[PDB]
């Protein structure tokens, strides 16, 4: 605490436990019942500790559904288009595996203007998978 | 030992100039030398770590922030000078066709690594799902700065 | 002598002035932050959690249906549901269901609906933000660059905060406050530790305050009613506490809360400018000589005042 000709302060009838002391001592009932309030892991794409062709087909799956469509393969990448048309791009990773979503662009920064329809529909695939599974 | 050489510059004046930040723990300067050349003008050539670092300038003992340079605040609100240094609907049968998976299984019994991975990224980052609710996010740049958009989405 | 700390302060804020139409809003982000969005779809109760759950008190809305920004979620959204619930009892389904959506729907329904939600690009000067923001009580706005999309959000407290943590000439406001026709004064409503919450919390609404002071039979002040304290009276959905009384209700309050701040008509901007570098103030109570509620000083006062003077 340091403070010199200030005259600015901390109203001490407003520390919680001060005023909750006070209530207490005016013998409230319900005042005797109320209790103080009290109260993340950000991780890439999606994990999976299951067999890497369930999960590539289960995205498929819950894509064809969604309106999605993607490119011939000849693979563990997809190269989808949904619907302006927006591209992205799901690739599996290497047990224990993570599927990671990439926006891509439009058809018929710009990435920056496209930042909540991708995640959007991105959150509408995971939804898809949730339920199938 | 692969730190990139950087220019950090001054144009507004003094006779003595340093610079502290972030690559100095804000704790210690390292003067600027007069443009040999124009005048009124200070450099210095360091070799900085990749990545983004914030700094200042000591003018001739007075704290100072180039107006001729990226500003930004930090967490706590200080303003400051930055740079950022550098370097069909037809599902496939195999995913489908339980036939053509046991032949999978056979000729792979008889997906690439995920690379050790800011300006490499604008992909999709989740979390948790906690309540009801679906946590998503994604990092986009904006000019030279970057925004970590956070979607939440009732399931 | 007064004279001379008359000019000292003068200049002093002309040069702030000069600081604030030279930066832009963009100038003053951080170089990597973070956005959170909600989705109007979200349930109003359920975006309650996620705001205390990042300790956060607003959040731009996102309509899905028609991919645009669709405004701030605020405090004065949860407060007017609380009115809704209030004189509209036997309808909890219509509020324990409500979304972001029809939040518009609610406040546009029963009372005066607020249908204003300002915005500014990034790249305007960042006096001209503080400008907009002085209008909207919310005292925050919105960067949005066109196709929409949400830069950021911008707080008055930030930007006192910046400026006196990065401005020098904040040391030279000396001039005592009071000499500053800045208080704000009568017209401010207050209550009693009896008072019953929803006419307290009846009192934010239409005196459209973010605060309401608690005073005694005479008028000392004992402690004060914020609006933000709305959150937690109600956070998962609550409905039961509406019946208690502000005294019975603040002591749903955390025990990590800081304390209302005070001060009196000589205290100088100066040493206010100082304290909202250190803490969290959104207002300061000004108080007489024995603690005799006299008037209020909001970071709206404050802002206004180093931007076009007394």
């Amino acid at each position: 605490y340091k403070e010199e000709d200030s005259t600015v302060s901390i109203l001490p009838t407003s520390l919680p436990q001060i005023h909750r002391a006070n209530m207490l001592a005016q013998g409230s009932p319900a005042a005797s019942k109320i209790s103080p309030l009290v109260t993340t892991r950000w991780h890439f794409g999606i994990r999976s500790r299951s067999y890497p062709l369930d999960v590539m087909g289960e995205i498929y799956i819950a894509l064809k559904n969604l309106g999605a469509e993607w490119a011939k393969p000849s693979l563990w990448t997809i190269k989808l288009r949904w619907k302006d048309l927006m591209k992205m791009v799901i690739q599996l990773f290497q047990n224990n595996y993570l599927v990671d979503f990439k926006f891509d662009g439009w058809e018929s920064e710009m990435s920056t203007f496209s930042a909540y329809p991708f995640l959007h529909l991105t959150t509408k695939l995971i939804m898809e998978l949730a339920v199938n599974s | 030992s692969l730190m990139v050489p950087v220019e950090i510059r001054w144009q507004q004046g003094g006779s003595k100039v340093y610079v502290t930040g972030s690559f100095t723990k804000w704790r210690k300067m390292i003067g600027l030398i007069p443009d040999s050349d124009n005048n009124g003008s200070f450099h210095v050539k360091l070799r900085l770590l990749p990545g983004t670092h914030r700094f200042r300038f000591i003018v001739d003992n007075e704290l100072r922030v180039s107006d001729f340079l990226p500003t930004a605040t930090d967490q706590m609100g200080n303003f400051v000078n930055y740079i950022e240094v550098r370097q069909t609907t037809d599902i496939p049968a195999v995913f489908t066709d339980p036939s053509v998976m046991e032949r999978y299984y056979y000729t792979l019994d008889r997906p690439p690594q995920l690379p050790p991975q800011h300006v490499v990224l604008n992909h999709l980052v989740t979390s948790s799902i906690k309540h009801n609710t679906l946590c998503v996010a994604s990092i986009v740049r904006y000019k030279q700065k970057y925004v970590t958009q956070i979607l939440y989405t009732p399931i | 002598s007064q004279e001379k700390v008359s000019i000292e302060q003068q200049l002093a804020v002309e040069s702030i002035r000069k600081f604030l139409n030279s930066k832009t809003s963009y100038d003053v982000l951080p170089v990597s932050y973070r956005l959170i969005v909600l989705d109007t779809s979200l349930l109003v109760k359920k975006s309650l959690n996620v705001l205390l759950q990042n300790s956060i008190v607003s959040a731009p809305l996102w309509d899905s249906k028609t991919s645009r920004f669709a405004g701030l979620l605020t405090t004065t959204d949860f407060i007017n549901v609380i009115q809704y619930y209030f004189s509209n009892p036997d309808k909890f389904e219509l509020v324990d269901k409500l979304q972001l959506d029809g939040l518009k729907d609610i406040e546009r329904a029963l009372g005066v609906d607020q249908l204003d939600t300002a915005s500014i690009h990034p790249s305007r000067p960042l006096f001209e933000a503080c400008l907009k923001m002085l209008e909207s009580r919310s005292g925050r706005i919105p960067l949005i660059d066109q196709r929409e999309i949400v830069v950021s959000v911008l707080t008055q407290y930030r930007i006192l905060k910046f400026v006196a943590l990065n401005c020098r000439e904040t040391h030279f406001l000396k001039i005592p406050i009071g000499d500053l026709n800045i208080i704000t004064q009568d017209n401010m409503k207050s209550c009693q530790m009896t008072t019953p919450v929803i006419d307290v919390i009846q009192m934010l609404t239409q005196g459209r305050v973010s605060s309401v002071p608690i005073i005694d039979e005479n008028g000392y002040l004992i402690n004060v009613y914020e609006a933000y304290d709305v959150l937690g009276l109600i956070k998962g959905g609550i409905y039961n506490d509406l019946s208690l009384s502000v005294g019975e209700a603040l002591m749903r309050r955390s025990d990590d809360f800081e304390g209302v701040y005070t001060c009196t008509k000589n205290d100088k901007l100066s040493t206010i400018m100082d304290n909202i570098r250190k803490a969290r103030v959104h207002r300061f109570f000004v108080v007489d000589d024995v603690g005799r509620l006299v008037g209020v000083l909001t970071l709206s006062d404050i802002l206004k005042y180093i931007l076009l003077g007394s």
